[PDB]
């Protein structure tokens, strides 16, 4: 992992995404979605990630 | 073969249907338009 100066991204493309496997997973200290809501991410199409 | 003052009214009636038409695609300060894609991506709350 990165630091925070020098963050590294990735970008995702050109797969089904499913949240199901990371939103039914009790595993993060915090989940917070701006403009979305984590339960209706399967539901939508996107651009790019 | 004159009649503006007939053409005058059905101007103005046409160009105040059309302005009432166009304000259906301004945000008023929202994230979307249209509100299915603020039903779609939202929760009630």
């Amino acid at each position: 992992f990165a630091s925070v100066y020098a963050w590294n991204r990735k970008r995702i493309s050109n797969c089904v995404a499913d949240y199901s496997v990371l939103y039914n997973s009790a595993s993060f200290s915090t989940f917070k979605c701006y403009g979305v809501s984590p339960t209706k991410l399967n539901d939508l199409c996107f651009t790019n990630v | 073969s004159a009649l503006g003052k007939l053409q005058d009214v059905v101007n103005q009636n046409a160009q105040a249907l059309n302005t009432l038409v166009k304000q259906l695609s301004s945000n008023f300060g929202a994230i979307s338009s249209v509100l299915n894609d603020i039903l779609s991506r939202l929760d009630p709350p």
